[PDB]
RNA sequence: UCACCUUGACCUAUUCUCAAACUUUAAAUAUGUAAGAAGUCCUUGUUACUUAAUUGAACGUGGACAUUUGAAUGAAGAGC
RNA sequence: ACAGAAAUCUCCAGUAGAACAAAAGGGUAAAAGCCCCCUUGAUUUUGAUUUUCAGUGUGAAUACAAACCAUGAAAGUGUG
RNA sequence: GGUUGCGGCCAUAUCUACCAGAAAGCACCGUUUCCCGUCCGAUCAACUGUAGUUAAGCUGGUAAGAGCCUGACCGAGUAGUGUAGUGGGUGACCAUACGCGAAACUCAGGUGCUGCAAUCU
């Protein structure tokens, strides 16, 4: 259509929600450090319920956000784990997608003190060129209806390059 | 017991005038107040400093002192059987000019102007205002306007 | 049936034969000229009316016997 | 979705230039509101806005009917001062900041007094009042919606007009050269940025990294072979030309405003009247419900 | 059933009835101020305040205007 | 993925339907709220003012002025 | 007339859907050594207008659009209310006399105006 109307990655985000904090979640940070190459950021707890065992403001999770050429070399490290098979779900109506895998971690060896498993939540945010207008400070606009990302235009993009197939098992 | 605080019974008075909440528009801060100007006191609830007491909302007075963001306004307050001079330190965003005094001062410029061509000729130009005088003679025509109305209507319930 | 219901009430009550059509706010002939015309269509308990206002597509979606 | 009728009726819109994301009215009030015993004294501010491919710089006081521009400068008139490229770098901000100072002072007649800092060193210097002369033209910095960051170009004209002879009150800690470790400006580093040092060193390390990016970037510079070191004399050739003639040459106007209008009055759509909007709805009944 | 006369709420358009401690609106009565000589206009004098700047500010000199001098009615003397 | 109705992550809608120590009312959306940085103006000195009012006192508050600081690029703001 | 910067009044400017924009400006957009900031050059900072584009922003039009704005002898001189009577009525309340006078509804019309600067086949 337009050379500025082509679906792009914005950001891949890598989530692990540990049910506790302490010695365990430092290792959950280090596994998500080496996948990204970036130092990762922790997330606290929004509240406490006395039924899930997590207490408010105790840093019970990690995530990291990767953008650009580095981010497109992390997707396929979890896509062959997922066997290139996404479902009728996994897709937002806004045009993004993600999935949840476990234990790819044989690839990317550090010293590897193998005590534990860290499953991890893939999610990627799609955009198009011109997404600056919502995040820039001055004249903070809104993306129009035509140029906004849709659920179809990303499942028409996933069945494009990265060559997968959808809804099946 | 009974409550007689400063902002007591000010529930609707200091309210913010539907769909005109938010910031104070900048013409309020660009208005110029000189000593002797006659100003209407209307408290803006969104500014809590320099805010007049509830007695002075809607009162009109004369600027006597000018400080950085505030005018000093003199109000006459009836206390018992006499009036006492009240001196109020109000910031200029509770204050607007009285539009009557702009209407007066143009009439002063008008009466000066109308008396000028009273000095060219024809003295005593009759420049005082007069009330609504009684109407004069008329002759009401009927061409195309013949007088017609019928009678009072009967009683119907029309539910 | 309403004359017997007066006795259960204090005060004084009247039996006014209304000139409206049923539980509506328009008279019997005014409701008729709205009825051969297409500004009248059924609801659950009441009747919806057509206006010269709003989108023409919604004036077509509901009320399609009109514009004939 | 579903912005209902009760939602729209109760919505209070932001002003227009809060709805345009173009004005902070929180900052505007504090910049503009004059001391009331300084009755009609206009409080002047230095507007420094940075767009893509331009620097816009103005001297503005405020009236009730709207703002008033005393003196304006642009970086797109730097071509006649000898700056044909680098019009949104840090140093054209100094160049526009220097020009708007010297354009204002000759406009107000105070140009011979208050020459400012003549030879530029990047010493943190403030315009001092001449004793038994007029006070210098007090103007405050409006950075607008841009962020106060150490080394930003919005503080480029802050050094540009302070040395240009305008009394702009400031600290120095947003110039290139401040340290969070030692609370002290680095005047040697700041001396580079005014004369385009931070642009000039990038050429000399792109001389030694790759000619690929040195052919994409500075592609204009390759075409007219300005030396990688010759920037400091380009800017001095303009910093002298500004103080020689800041007088605001206008431009040609080139098919003037009466025929500019009719040139841009043939691509603007016409709002209709009732007689055709009724005709369109009268058409739309036969179009939508003409029994197929 | 292992997509069904015997679905609850929820959403959309309707409908009847209301509010001292609800409200977009909004009276009547009551209420503040103004309707000038302590005024207006012109000239420009002072200052340590204020202005980039006698610029403003405030108070003035000198000059211009006299009772239709700046609505109505009254005033019984006014002020202390 | 575990993970469900509620763990974290991501987008869309969100005029405030939240929050602002404590009741209720008022006020607030590039903030008065949330996060971060710096600080002690919750300072000194004397008058003026507002409310309760006898125009006494007490308490609370508003605007200044001389300082001295904080703060910020700055305009500013701060006498809890 | 367009556009940009700074605005004034702050929806006639807002919101929803669809369609156009010549030039110019604006924007998206290219890169990360430096100043600077981040989990991450998306924000922010810095750089060249260089690789490209009007796709978005943005402006404008369309809509028996929602909303908003104005007017009406539209409701309606209505509801309410001031004043008066040794008026009515058992009372509740009501009628009259001299005045003041809405709102909701309903139709009609509209959909930013303007200031300072600068530039634009
Ligand atoms: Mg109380
Ligand atoms: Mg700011
Ligand atoms: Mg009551
Ligand atoms: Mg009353
Ligand atoms: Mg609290
Ligand atoms: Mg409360
Ligand atoms: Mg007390
Ligand atoms: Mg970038
Ligand atoms: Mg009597």
């Amino acid at each position: 259509q337009n050379p500025m109307r082509d679906l792009k990655i914005e950001k891949l985000v890598l989530n692990i929600s540990v049910g506790e904090s302490g010695d365990r979640l430092t290792r959950a940070s280090k596994v998500l450090e080496q996948l990204s190459g970036q130092t990762p950021v922790q997330s606290k707890a929004r509240y406490t319920v006395r039924t899930f065992g997590i207490r408010r403001n105790e840093k019970i999770a990690v995530h990291v956000t990767v953008r650009g050429p580095k981010a497109e070399e992390i997707l396929e490290r979890g896509l062959k784990v997922k066997e290139y098979q996404l479902r009728d779900r996994n897709f937002s109506a806004t045009g993004n997608f993600g999935f949840g895998i476990d234990e790819h971690i044989d690839l990317g060896i550090k010293y590897d003190p193998s005590i534990g498993i860290f499953g991890m939540d893939f999610y990627v945010v799609m955009n198009r060129p011109g997404a600056r207008v919502t995040r820039r400070k001055r004249c903070k606009g809104t993306v129009g209806n035509s140029h906004k990302t849709t659920k179809e235009d990303t499942v028409s993009w996933f069945k494009q390059k990265y060559d997968a197939d959808v809804l099946d098992k | 017991g009974k409550s007689h605080g400063y902002r007591s019974r000010t529930r609707y008075m200091f309210q913010r005038d539907f769909r005109k909440h938010g910031a104070v528009h900048l013409s309020t801060y660009l208005k110029v107040y000189k000593v002797g100007d006659i100003v209407d006191i209307k408290a803006n609830g969104s500014i809590q400093k320099g805010m007049p007491h509830k007695f002075y909302q809607g009162k009109t007075g004369v600027v006597y002192n000018v400080t950085k963001s505030s005018v000093g306004v003199i109000i006459n307050k009836m206390v018992g059987n006499r009036y006492l001079e009240k001196r109020l330190n109000l910031r200029v965003e509770h204050i607007k000019h009285s539009k009557c005094r702009q209407e007066f001062l143009e009439r002063v410029k008008a009466n000066a102007a109308k008396r000028a061509e009273a000095k060219a000729q024809g003295v005593a130009v009759q420049l005082k205002r007069q009330p609504a005088q009684p109407r004069e003679s008329r002759i009401v025509s009927t061409e195309g306007n013949v007088p017609q109305t019928l009678a009072p209507v009967p009683y119907e319930t029309f539910i | 049936g309403l004359r017997r219901a007066r006795y259960k009430f204090p005060g004084q009550q009247k039996i006014i034969l209304s000139k409206k059509w049923g539980f509506t706010n328009l008279d019997r002939p005014e409701y008729l000229k709205k009825r051969e015309a297409g500004e009248v269509k059924d609801d659950g308990a009441f009747v919806k009316f057509l206006s010269k206002k709003g989108s023409l597509e919604n004036n077509i979606r509901e009320f399609p016997e009109y514009f004939a | 979705d579903a912005k209902s009728s009760a939602y729209s009726s109760r919505f209070q819109t932001p002003f227009r230039r809060r709805r345009e994301g173009k004005t902070d009215y929180y900052q505007r009030k504090r910049l503009v509101t004059q001391h009331k015993a300084k009755y009609n004294t206009p409080k002047y501010r230095l507007v420094v806005r940075f767009t893509n491919k331009d620097i816009i710089c103005q001297i503005i006081s405020s009236t009730i009917t709207g703002d008033v521009v005393l003196a304006a400068a642009y970086s797109h008139e730097l071509p006649r001062y000898g700056i044909t490229h680098g019009l949104t770098n840090w140093a054209a901000a100094y160049a526009t900041g220097l020009l708007i100072a010297r354009r204002t002072l000759q406009k107000l007649g105070l140009d011979e007094t208050y020459k400012g800092v003549e030879e530029v060193e990047g010493e943190y210097e403030l315009t001092e009042a001449v004793e038994d002369g007029p006070r210098p033209f007090k103007v405050f910095l409006d950075i607008g919606l841009q962020r106060t960051t150490t080394g930003a170009r919005v503080f480029g004209a802050l050094k540009g007009a302070s040395d240009g002879g305008l009394y702009v009150p400031h600290s120095e800690n947003r110039f290139p050269g401040w340290d969070f470790e030692t609370e002290e400006i680095d005047p040697e580093l700041l001396r580079s940025y005014i004369f385009g040092g931070h642009v000039s060193q990038y050429m000399e390390e792109l001389a030694d990294d790759d000619e690929e990016r040195f052919s994409e970037l500075f592609k204009g510079y390759l075409a007219d072979d300005i030396d990688a070191d010759s920037l400091e004399d380009i800017y001095t050739s303009a910093h002298e030309a500004i103080r020689a003639d800041p007088a605001f040459k206008p431009t040609e106007k080139k098919f003037t405003k009466e025929q500019y209008a009719a040139e841009s009055k043939k691509y603007r759509q016409t709002k209709l009247s009732k007689e055709e909007r009724a005709a369109r709805v009268a058409a739309k009944i036969a179009a939508l419900a003409g029994q197929q």
